[PDB]
C-alpha cells in the first residue's frame, strides 16, 4: 500500500 | 479553494442518508479530506478521513455506519443505520493532521417527528415602555420542526441590536425561538421594521411587519 | 483517544492572558502532530495552531502555543472582546494502531467586563397567536453581564412553575454581555382567565428585583 503519512496526515 | 455541505434532513431511525461535500477550487488528489460533527450544545467529534489515494479511516465509536467517498469534485459521507444520537451539524474539512478549510456545516435530525412549518408572530414594541431611550421588537418564531429556522431584519440591512435566541425545544417537541431588536423609541413611528423568517424544511418563508399595538 | 482541555470556563479582562492546556491520553503522531481552533456558535471551527506551535496563515500573533507528546498549552495574550468562544485542541495520531484523529473537549473563554444590570422587556402574546389556542408572554433581559441571572413569572401574583423556558445568546463579540429571554407559554384558556402579567428580574447589577408587567387588553 501506500505510507500512512502520505495518505492521511499532511 | 472553498467547500460547502448539503444533504442534511430529517430522517427517520434506519434510513440510510448521503451527505455531500462539493469543493471548488481544491485539487482533491492532493488533500486527505475529513468529516466532523456537532451535537447541539456539544463538542466537535471527528468521523473519519480519505486520503489522498482514496483509503479511509474511522473513529472506533462509528462501528462502520459511515462511508466516506470522493470524486474529483465532492467527498459523500453516507451514513447507514442513523439513530437519535446522530443529529447533529456535520462538516467537511480539507487535511488529514489539521483542518484549514471548513464548510458550513449541514444539519441532520434524526427523529421520527413530522415536519412542521412555524408560525410568526410580533413582538410589538411598547406604546409606552422603554429601558433607556430604547425601545425593544421582536419575532417569536414558533412550533416548527426540525431545526433550523432563520431569521434576518430589513432583509439583512438592520443587524445593529439585533439577538436571535438559540432555539429552544418545547414539551410538544417542536422548536420555538424569538429575535429581537433594539432600536431607537424615536425610529417607531417612521421606520419599518420587518423579520424575514425561513425555514427550508417545511417551505415556509415569512416577511413579518411589526409596529406598536393601536 | 481522549484530549482533556482545561475545565470551562477560563476567564480574563481585556488586555490580560489566559492559557489553556491540552492532554492527550497517548502521544500524537511524531509527538508534535496537535492543532488548536477557535469556534464561534453557528460558525465553523477556525484555525489556529498546526503542529503545536505554527500560527495559522492571517492569525493574530497574539495566539501562541507549545507542547510535546501529550501535553499542550495555548496562550492567549492581550484578551480582546472577541477572544470570547470556545477553543479546540485536536490529536493527530499514528492510524496504523489508533484512530487517525480526534478532538479534545473544548474550552469556553469568557471576556470579563464591568457588572451591567439587564435592561427589561415585556411582550404580551399577540391578537393572532390567541386564535390559535395558545399565549405566548415574553420576557426580555438585554446586554447584562454576567450571565448569572433570574427571571420569576407572576400571573395574578401567583408564581409560575413548569410552564417558563429560557434561552441565552452567546458572549456578545464587542461588549462582552448576554442577553435573555424567558418564554411563559400559557393556553388561550388560562390566558384569558388572568388580568396582570409580570415579569420579575432578579440581577447581581439591581440593587433590588426589577418588574415589568401588563394588564391584559390594555
Amino acid at each position: 500500500h501506500h505510507p500512512m503519512t502520505e495518505e492521511f496526515k499532511n | 479553494q472553498s467547500e460547502e455541505e448539503s444533504g442534511g434532513r430529517l430522517v427517520t431511525p434506519e434510513t440510510p442518508l448521503t451527505l455531500t461535500c462539493t469543493a471548488s477550487g481544491i485539487d482533491l488528489s492532493k488533500w486527505p479530506m475529513t468529516w466532523v460533527r456537532q451535537a447541539p450544545g456539544k463538542g466537535l467529534e471527528w468521523i473519519g478521513i480519505i486520503g489522498r489515494s482514496g483509503s479511509t479511516n474511522y473513529a472506533s465509536w462509528a462501528k462502520g455506519r459511515f462511508t466516506i467517498s470522493k470524486t474529483s469534485t465532492t467527498v459523500d459521507l453516507k451514513m447507514t443505520s442513523p439513530t437519535t444520537e446522530d443529529t447533529a451539524t456535520y462538516f467537511c474539512a480539507r487535511g488529514g493532521s489539521y483542518y484549514d478549510l471548513w464548510g458550513q456545516g449541514t444539519l441532520v435530525t434524526v427523529s421520527s417527528a413530522s415536519t412542521k412549518g412555524p408560525s410568526v408572530f410580533p413582538l410589538a414594541p411598547s406604546s409606552k415602555s422603554t429601558s433607556g431611550g430604547t425601545a425593544a421588537l421582536g419575532c417569536l418564531v414558533k412550533d416548527y420542526f426540525p431545526e433550523p429556522v432563520t431569521v434576518s431584519w430589513n432583509s439583512g440591512a438592520l443587524t445593529s441590536g439585533v439577538h436571535t435566541f438559540p432555539a429552544v425545544l418545547q414539551s410538544s417537541g417542536l422548536y420555538s425561538l424569538s429575535s429581537v431588536v433594539t432600536v431607537p423609541s424615536s425610529s417607531l413611528g417612521t421606520q419599518t421594521y420587518i423579520c424575514n423568517v425561513n425555514h427550508k424544511p417545511s417551505n415556509t418563508k415569512v416577511d413579518k411587519k411589526v409596529e406598536p399595538k393601536s | 483517544q481522549v484530549l482533556t482541555q482545561t475545565a470551562s470556563p477560563v476567564s480574563a479582562a481585556v488586555g490580560n492572558t489566559v492559557t489553556i492546556t491540552c492532554q492527550s491520553s497517548q502521544s500524537v503522531w511524531k509527538n508534535n502532530d496537535l492543532s488548536w481552533y477557535q469556534q464561534k456558535l453557528g460558525q465553523p471551527p477556525k484555525l489556529l495552531i498546526y503542529y503545536a506551535s505554527t500560527l495559522a496563515s492571517g492569525v493574530s500573533s497574539r495566539f501562541k502555543a507549545s507542547g510535546s507528546g501529550t501535553q499542550f498549552t495555548l496562550t492567549i495574550s492581550d484578551v480582546q472582546c472577541d477572544d470570547a468562544g470556545t477553543y479546540y485542541c485536536v490529536g493527530s495520531y499514528d492510524c496504523s494502531s489508533a484512530d487517525c484523529n480526534a478532538f479534545g473537549g473544548g474550552t469556553k473563554v469568557v471576556v470579563k467586563r464591568t457588572v451591567a444590570a439587564p435592561s427589561v422587556f415585556i411582550f404580551p402574546p399577540s391578537d393572532e397567536q390567541l386564535k390559535s389556542g395558545t399565549a405566548s408572554v415574553v420576557c426580555l433581559l438585554n446586554n447584562f453581564y454576567p450571565r448569572e441571572a433570574k427571571v420569576q413569572w407572576k400571573v395574578d401574583n401567583a408564581l409560575q412553575s413548569g410552564n417558563s423556558q429560557e434561552s441565552v445568546t452567546e458572549q456578545d463579540s464587542k461588549d462582552s454581555t448576554y442577553s435573555l429571554s424567558s418564554t411563559l407559554t400559557l393556553s388561550k384558556a388560562d390566558y384569558e382567565k388572568h388580568k396582570v402579567y409580570a415579569c420579575e428580574v432578579t440581577h447581581q447589577g439591581l440593587s433590588s428585583p426589577v418588574t415589568k408587567s401588563f394588564n391584559r387588553g390594555e
